[PDB]
């Protein structure tokens, strides 16, 4: 129990704002978000530029 | 088995069918309470017959 | 067409009638070892009547028994893709089953668990030749998780070996990668070509299954242990020997290949698709011959 | 553990097996329905326009 | 709103006029949750003093219910009047003040352009 | 056969005619004549047996009709009586046109089995039929989401509809 | 780490909950606790006055 | 629809003037009765909704969830007769009222016909449920517990209020019959952009959303075995039901700025599942599983579509069964060891083998095998996002990566594998353990078979 | 049995509370090597050599053999990162 | 002493009292009785006889009737020769196109 005590609950009364720890905190939080954003942001609208002057093939599409 | 004990063991049982089917008549006494368009729905304006009043009470 | 379909529909029914006598406990201990034996065995009997129908007329059947809903445009129904590769892989299947559980049995015989094991054995030829027979694409992957996960109940067969929970771990986590490009295929089916049907997927001729086809290539990689997703039959071996042989020889590993071969009629239809086909399976054949070229085992080689 | 297993299936087979024969008896004793045209003179009930004996059944008392 | 309503008379609890309303039925919904309410109050009286929360001094709890019910009556009364009183001078406004309130040849869907939103 | 061909084509039925020049007895036959006599006879009585007690008594059941709307295009803008109705119509018409693209498709899917190898080419006019099917079927409804309404799909009719009237202006030039 | 001790258990609970009860609790005491003595207590209502009545001055 | 809502009602008088051996026998006889009355709500039209009165109504989506309430209501009196046979009868009847409480405002939340009337009753659920958590929790935490669950979730509520009366001033009824009828499109200003992250961010936090989850593991662990099962069985789902509610007059606006959260749930779900193969504790599992799930909903219901909307009650339910099972069975082995430790207590087949089955089954549906509902709710949502974006597969493919590599990884150091020599508090399985476990999976293979009832209002 | 000492409290600075932490894990004052204190959050834990349960002795009478423990001994903050069935750290031939 | 408190009561195991336990209370009496509650309704009507309801819904969501109907619509616009349903529904006459 001293154990399981220390993996969960004394992390925040030990934990100190390191300059480390926030540039670990970026790059493993708003970080792998923004690398989701910007490649799912891209691919979405290269879709929405293949529907509207119709390049898109729709043939069997209709369960939308 | 003596009557009285039969009532001081098993009575609270024999209230809750009958608060269901009290509410059912509310159900049923809401019904009324918004006929309004009875029978002029445009689906369901069927031509009334004798025998009964209306299409659904 | 008053035979072939009951018959063979049949043996789908009378081999999973073990399995709930086994829930219902109708089995008297030992009986069920030799009980199941013997369903098996006239199931095989049974199964090339269908067989014989198809050396004379050579004829071919889809049966919908039943419908479960309808996705507006899409009405996922029971169906059974009946056929050649269907009905003939259900003898030599089962009665290579039916030969090897004899063998277990001889070999199994001390762990009081006989009967667990036995019925293991039978629900895990009720997940295998319903990919087989299957039509639609959903009910191929309801088989397909289907020897997968019980493939990690039957190597775990030993809960004291922490070895098998680890080997079960990846079995698992390969397979596990395979049916990515399962369900990157089932994606790709259900909004471009918009079905489930093996038939369906097909008959539409789509002639450019470029996802598809690598989805169900990465599927092979898993189930048919291609080259990256290849240690898990090295691992598979803990499991009893006749399981190992019942499971990871070539009835369960051929089935994620068999599901290439059952796409044949577009899996080919891309050259560059077929490509990568030959480079996937050319590294495993030099790279697990060659691990085999030096083995301290009799398991490992034959993997 | 067995206890629980085999009396469990005893309760469920319990009210089980009554149904079972009911249901079998439905579709083999009182038929099923087929379709016909109203000759415009009877009203047709919610009920009526149903297949299954049951579910005419269900829909004229609890529909 | 309506303090300054004119012939207002404060210090009133119900007007003259106000009988015209439908009188509150006694099984109003309204109404018997606050003789609900009147109960709810028993309960807790016979629980601060700690006595037999469901069964002692029925006399009070009859009190505490009639006492509820009869000025949840008076109020519901009171109610309806002013919410008829504020739809009065509702409809007397739009009656006498037409132009301030236009009515507007709303047409149908068919010649009405709603831009249609591709959703994906 | 409840169903009828023309809803229902399937193609005609065309058998071989076996001419066994050899001379082992034909295992296949038999099988189907144990069948038969074994299997087929006593559930056909048994089946012959619901017959006529389900003909003892009959019941009938009949269509269920709607009279059509006055749809949203003649409904009253922000009118709730008469919009209840054309909703109601329209959703019935989009619970109607998944049904029929499902009966193209379960067309569809038994003209490729049924004809073999041959439906390249068999199901040549079942392939073009579909595609008829489908795209009209995504004019009448795409990009509607699941908050569908009928208003929403005279929205798309009419983004559509104005579109292709400036294109035929355009394209007489 | 990057899961529980970096992000969960410390960060996403840092910024919104512990920070945000932090600022109740941290600036609570210079408004809760005061002196007591009685002079401040008018003397603050003094000020008061000129900035209702000039500075933002809701006379004007 | 009062048919439900007054015997519930009623069942309050029921406990707490029954006699001091039954109360617990009253309570479950009777709330399996409501159980089947509630079964009747299974009656839908196409899509018009059944709309019994000018307040209460229901349709495709609240119907499955109204049985889902109704039906586990008798299943947490079981499950808490072991944990609180000790205390005295006075507040063992106070108890089951906070339990019958709480199942009454879901249901009327579920089946309000007007959007205030649902918020009224949609919050009114944390009051029952903060007296439980906090009164008859077990660990010392469970005060700071209580304190992260409501504000949490009323953080988030408040500007929904101030949003629900703007909307009434403004087009003149809250109503969701009215409000789809007259849906118009909510522009793109930035006091509508506001306006949408006011009616959304309240259903976002008890979604709950990356980041925005920190109750869960912080309510759900240490919560009563009661409490811990109706908090992520329903009480989760208040959100999303609101969510496929509300989102009627939010267009277009979800498509453009509902990125931040697709992002935010797809990292998320990952981020989640990978956690929960690294905790300690075995009850943070189902909370990180939950979410986990949980997150995936939530992209279903800003893609909006129908495919999403199919698998968002699939999954729902699925889901709200799944974590009920784990819950239930990771209740059994703490009273027996007083831990919440998967590591103290290893392989207890060897020990308790029937345990051991009902751990798998529901275990394998955590891990969406088909046929059972789990998948195919789950699978609609990949169809979805895939129309949406075909590379969505491969983060939510990453999920059908973690999800068995824990969900399968408590059975090999929980139900499987060696037994510790020093337990010899471990005993046989009380039936009604494995009885509760019976009509927890029994269920979601039975309408496995019929899954149209449960898919959603989009059949 | 357990009331607040054995919990790890703040990072040991000093000599005096690095023999007490290491007389809370019940090791000895010389071999207690805490882990590095910056902004890590595990204070009173020390550093444990990359030692998995499978590298450990397969032939000693471990209480839980299971993933080779012993009753009271000190455990690893990441041992089950390094357990039997998950990634071992194990010498090898090459 | 500091705080006056009770030894921590140990668990109360039911089958030690009666090797008949349930799980349910003390008394067996009452204790085989929740069986029987349970094992009453709960697996008996709720599933058995709550799923040949929920399994015999009269028509839910008329599915049956947009099949039959599927079927009765396409004969009539395949006979005449339309082809069945069309691009667009309200048809060209009623709406009003801008301009
Ligand atoms: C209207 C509201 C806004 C206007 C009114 C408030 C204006 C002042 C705002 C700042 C107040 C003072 C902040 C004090 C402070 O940060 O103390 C150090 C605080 C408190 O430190 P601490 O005392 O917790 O440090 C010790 C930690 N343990 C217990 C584990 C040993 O530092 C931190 O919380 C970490 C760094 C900052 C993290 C938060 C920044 C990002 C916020 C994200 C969410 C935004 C929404
Ligand atoms: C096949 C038979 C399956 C039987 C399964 C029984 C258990 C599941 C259903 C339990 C009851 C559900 C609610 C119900 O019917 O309430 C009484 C119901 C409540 O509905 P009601 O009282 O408003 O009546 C509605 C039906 N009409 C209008 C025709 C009377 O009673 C009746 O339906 C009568
Ligand atoms: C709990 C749910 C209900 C919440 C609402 C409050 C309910 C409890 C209080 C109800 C009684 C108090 C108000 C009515 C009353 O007693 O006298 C009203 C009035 C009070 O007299 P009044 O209204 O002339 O003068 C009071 C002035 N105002 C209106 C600003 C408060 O009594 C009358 O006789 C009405 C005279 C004319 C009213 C104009
Ligand atoms: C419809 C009205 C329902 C209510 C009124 C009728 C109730 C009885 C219904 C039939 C019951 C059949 C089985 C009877 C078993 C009797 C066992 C017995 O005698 O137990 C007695 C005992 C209480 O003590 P005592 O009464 O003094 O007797 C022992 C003295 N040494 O020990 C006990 O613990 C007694 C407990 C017995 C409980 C019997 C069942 C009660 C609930 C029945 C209704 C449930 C369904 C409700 C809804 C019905 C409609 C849908």
């Amino acid at each position: 129990i001293r154990w399981t005590y220390a993996r969960s609950a004394n992390i925040y009364p030990n934990f100190r704002p390191t300059p480390k720890t926030s540039l670990l905190g970026a790059l493993f939080g708003i970080g792998p978000l923004f690398f989701w954003y910007y490649v799912f942001k891209t691919d979405r609208d290269k879709k929405e530029k293949l529907i509207q002057e119709g390049k898109l093939d729709q043939t069997f599409n209709i369960s939308y | 088995m003596n009557v009285l004990q039969i009532v001081r063991d098993h009575w609270v049982h024999i209230l809750v069918p009958v608060g269901f089917v009290f509410g059912c008549y509310l159900d049923r006494r809401s019904d009324e309470k918004l006929t309004a368009f009875r029978n002029k729905s445009l689906l369901f304006k069927r031509e009334l017959r004798p025998n009964e009043e209306v299409t659904w009470k | 067409m008053n035979p072939f379909a009951s018959l063979t529909l049949t043996t789908l029914i009378i081999l999973t009638i073990p399995i709930m006598m086994s829930n219902s406990n109708i089995y008297k201990t030992n009986l069920y070892p030799n009980y199941v034996k013997t369903t098996v065995s006239y199931a095989f009997t049974l199964s090339l009547v269908p067989l014989l129908m198809f050396m004379h007329t050579g004829q071919e059947m889809i049966i919908s028994n039943w419908h479960w809903m309808t996705l507006q445009t899409v009405e996922l129904s029971l169906s059974f893709k009946m056929d050649y590769f269907s009905v003939m892989f259900i003898p030599v299947a089962l009665f290579v089953t039916w030969s090897i559980m004899e063998f277990s049995m001889w070999y199994m015989h001390s762990d009081p668990f006989i009967n667990r094991f036995f019925k293991y054995l039978v629900l895990f030829l009720i997940t295998m030749m319903i990919l087989v027979t299957a039509n639609n694409l959903f009910q191929l992957f309801i088989g397909w998780e289907g020897v997968g996960i019980m493939s990690f109940l039957l190597i775990g067969w030993w809960h004291g070996r922490t070895d098998a929970n680890t080997a079960a771990l990846q079995a698992i986590l390969y397979n596990r990668i395979g049916d990515i490009g399962f369900v990157l295929s089932m994606a790709w089916f259900l909004t471009h070509s918009n079905a489930w049907d093996l038939q369906q997927i097909f008959m539409l001729n789509n002639e450019c299954p470029n996802m598809p086809l690598i989805g169900l290539l990465l599927a092979a990689a898993g189930k048919s242990a291609q080259f990256g997703l290849h240690p898990w039959l090295p691992s598979a071996m803990e499991g009893p020997t006749p399981v190992s042989a019942l499971l990871h020889s070539s009835t369960m590993v051929v089935a994620g290949v068999f599901l290439l071969i059952r796409f044949y009629p577009l899996m080919e239809t891309n050259k560059l698709v077929q490509t990568m086909t030959l480079c996937l399976g050319a590294i495993t054949t030099l790279f697990t011959a060659l691990c085999a070229i030096t083995q301290n085992d009799i398991k490992k080689i034959v993997a | 553990d067995r206890r629980f297993l085999k009396l469990m299936r005893f309760y469920i087979l319990l009210t089980g097996i009554p149904v079972a024969i009911g249901i079998t008896l439905v579709n083999v004793f009182i038929g099923e329905a087929e379709l016909a045209d109203i000759p415009e003179g009877y009203v047709p009930e919610h009920w009526e326009y149903f297949k299954h004996p049951i579910s005419r059944w269900i829909a004229r008392t609890f529909y | 709103m309506m303090s300054g309503r004119p012939g207002r008379v404060p210090l009133q609890f119900l007007p003259n006029e106000a009988r015209s309303l439908p009188p509150p039925k006694l099984t109003d919904p309204r109404l018997v949750y606050m003789g609900f309410l009147g109960y709810c109050s028993g309960l807790i009286d016979n629980a601060i003093r700690r006595r037999p929360v469901v069964s002692a001094g029925l006399h009070r709890q009859l009190l505490y219910v009639t006492s509820f019910v009869f000025f949840g009556y008076y109020l519901l009364k009171r109610q309806d009047y002013m919410y008829a009183l504020r739809d009065h001078d509702m409809f007397a406004y739009v009656k006498s003040h037409p132009e301030d309130f236009p009515e507007k040849d709303k047409k149908t869907y068919g010649e009405i352009l709603e831009e249609f939103h591709p959703v994906r | 056969d409840s169903w009828d061909k023309d809803v229902y084509p399937e193609p005609p039925r065309r058998t071989p005619a076996p001419a066994p020049q050899t001379s082992l007895p034909n295992p296949v036959t038999y099988l189907t004549k144990i069948f038969d006599l074994l299997v087929d006879r006593p559930v056909t009585l048994a089946r012959e047996f619901i017959e006529q007690q389900h003909a003892k008594n009959r019941y009938y059941y009949y269509h269920r009709e709607f009279r059509r709307v006055p749809d949203i295009t003649e409904c009253e803008e922000k009118d709730i009586l008469c919009m209840f109705e054309a909703e109601m119509q329209w959703r019935r018409d989009y619970k109607v046109d998944q049904e029929i693209v499902n009966i193209i498709q379960e067309r569809l899917k038994a003209c490729q089995q049924r004809e073999g190898e041959s439906y390249r080419q068999n199901c040549a006019k079942e392939l073009e039929q579909f595609t008829q099917v489908s795209k009209a079927f995504q004019d009448r409804y795409s990009d509607l989401g699941a908050h569908y309404s009928a208003r929403k799909c005279l929205a798309k009719q009419k983004q559509r509809m104005l579109a292709e009237r400036k294109a035929a202006k355009e394209a007489a030039a | 780490k990057s899961a529980s001790s970096l992000l969960d258990l410390i960060w996403l609970e840092t910024i919104l909950p512990k920070t945000t009860s932090f600022i109740q609790m941290k600036m609570s005491i210079m408004v809760s606790n005061q002196k007591g003595l009685i002079k401040l207590y008018f003397l603050s209502f003094l000020i008061t006055i000129m900035i209702s009545m000039t500075l933002f001055n809701y006379h004007e | 629809m009062l048919k439900i809502i007054i015997p519930t009602t009623m069942l309050l008088p029921m406990t707490w003037m029954s006699k001091h051996n039954m109360i617990w026998i009253n309570a479950t006889v009777h709330s399996l009765l409501i159980s089947l009355i509630s079964l009747s709500l299974l009656n839908q039209l196409g899509e018009n909704s059944l709309n019994f009165s000018l307040t209460f109504f229901s349709d495709s989506l609240s119907a499955p969830l109204l049985v889902l309430t109704t039906w586990l209501l008798p299943l947490m009196l079981m499950a808490s007769q072991s944990h609180l046979s000790k205390e005295t009868t006075t507040r063992k009847k106070l108890y089951i009222t906070m339990l019958i409480l709480l199942q009454l405002f879901l249901i009327m939340t579920f089946t309000a016909t007007e959007l205030i009337l649902f918020y009224i009753l949609f919050e009114a659920t944390l009051v029952p449920t903060l007296i439980i958590i906090t009164r008859w929790g077990n660990q010392t935490e469970r005060l700071n517990a209580g304190l992260y669950f409501l504000f949490y979730t009323l953080a988030g509520s408040l500007p929904l209020l101030v949003a629900l009366v703007y909307i009434q001033n403004t087009t003149g009824s809250l109503n969701f019959l009215i409000i789809h009828y007259w849906s118009h499109p909510l522009s793109n200003s930035w006091s509508n952009i506001f306006m949408w992250l006011a009616c959304i961010m309240a259903f976002m936090v008890k979604m709950p959303l990356y980041g925005l989850h920190l109750w869960l593991p912080k309510a759900h662990v240490e919560a009563p075995i009661a409490g811990s099962m109706v908090l992520a069985a329903v009480l989760l789902k208040l959100g999303g039901y609101g969510m496929m509610r509300i989102t009627t007059i939010l267009n277009p606006l979800t498509n453009y700025m509902a990125y931040p959260f697709l992002m935010l749930s797809m990292w998320g779900m990952i981020m989640t599942s990978s956690i929960c193969l690294r905790q300690t504790d075995l009850k943070s599992l189902i909370a990180y599983s939950s979410v986990s799930h949980m997150a995936l909903v939530i992209v279903a219901i800003m893609i909006q579509t129908p495919w999403s909307f199919m698998g968002a009650t699939a999954l729902m339910i699925a889901h709200g069964l799944t974590s009920s099972m784990l819950f239930c069975l990771a209740n059994t082995n703490y009273e027996r060891v007083h831990s919440r430790t998967m590591i103290l207590a290893r392989g207890l087949q060897t020990l308790l083998p029937l345990m051991a089955t009902w751990w798998l089954m529901a275990s394998l549906t955590n891990l969406a095998l088909p046929p059972s509902i789990n998948l195919i709710g789950e699978l609609f949502i990949i169809t979805a996002s895939f129309s949406w974006s075909n590379i969505t597969i491969i983060l939510m493919g990453m999920n059908m990566m973690i999800t068995a590599l824990y969900s399968l990884y408590m059975l090999i150091t929980t139900q499987r594998g060696k037994y510790t020599h020093h337990i010899n508090n471990i005993k046989a399985s009380f039936t009604r353990e494995n009885a509760l476990m019976a009509l927890h999976i029994l269920p979601l293979l039975l309408l496995t078979l019929n899954p149209k009832m449960i898919l959603g209002p989009l059949y | 049995h357990v009331t607040k000492d054995m919990f790890p409290g703040p990072y040991p600075k000093t000599p005096e509370e690095r023999a007490a932490a290491a007389k809370k894990y019940n090791m000895r004052v010389e071999d207690y090597e805490p882990y590095p204190d910056d902004g890590m959050g595990y204070g009173d834990y020390p550093k444990l050599p990359d030692r998995s349960q499978q590298e450990r002795d397969p032939w000693y009478d471990w209480d839980h053999p299971d993933l080779r423990l012993n009753w009271g001994e000190p455990i690893h903050w990441d041992l089950d990162m390094y357990i039997r069935n998950r990634v071992d750290t194990s010498p090898t031939p090459v | 002493i500091r705080l006056q408190e009770d030894p921590d009561p140990e668990d109360e195991n039911l089958y030690e009292k009666n090797p008949d336990s349930h799980g349910y209370d003390k008394d067996p009496i009452v204790d085989l009785w929740n069986m029987r509650v349970v094992f009453f309704f709960g697996f008996s009507i709720v599933l058995v006889l709550g799923s040949t309801f929920v399994a015999y819904l009269p028509d839910y969501r008329m599915q049956e009737w947009a099949r039959r109907e599927a079927e009765r619509l396409v004969k009539y616009r395949e006979a005449n020769g339309l082809p069945l349903m069309e691009s667009n529904c309200f048809d060209p006459n009623k709406i009003q196109l801008p301009e």
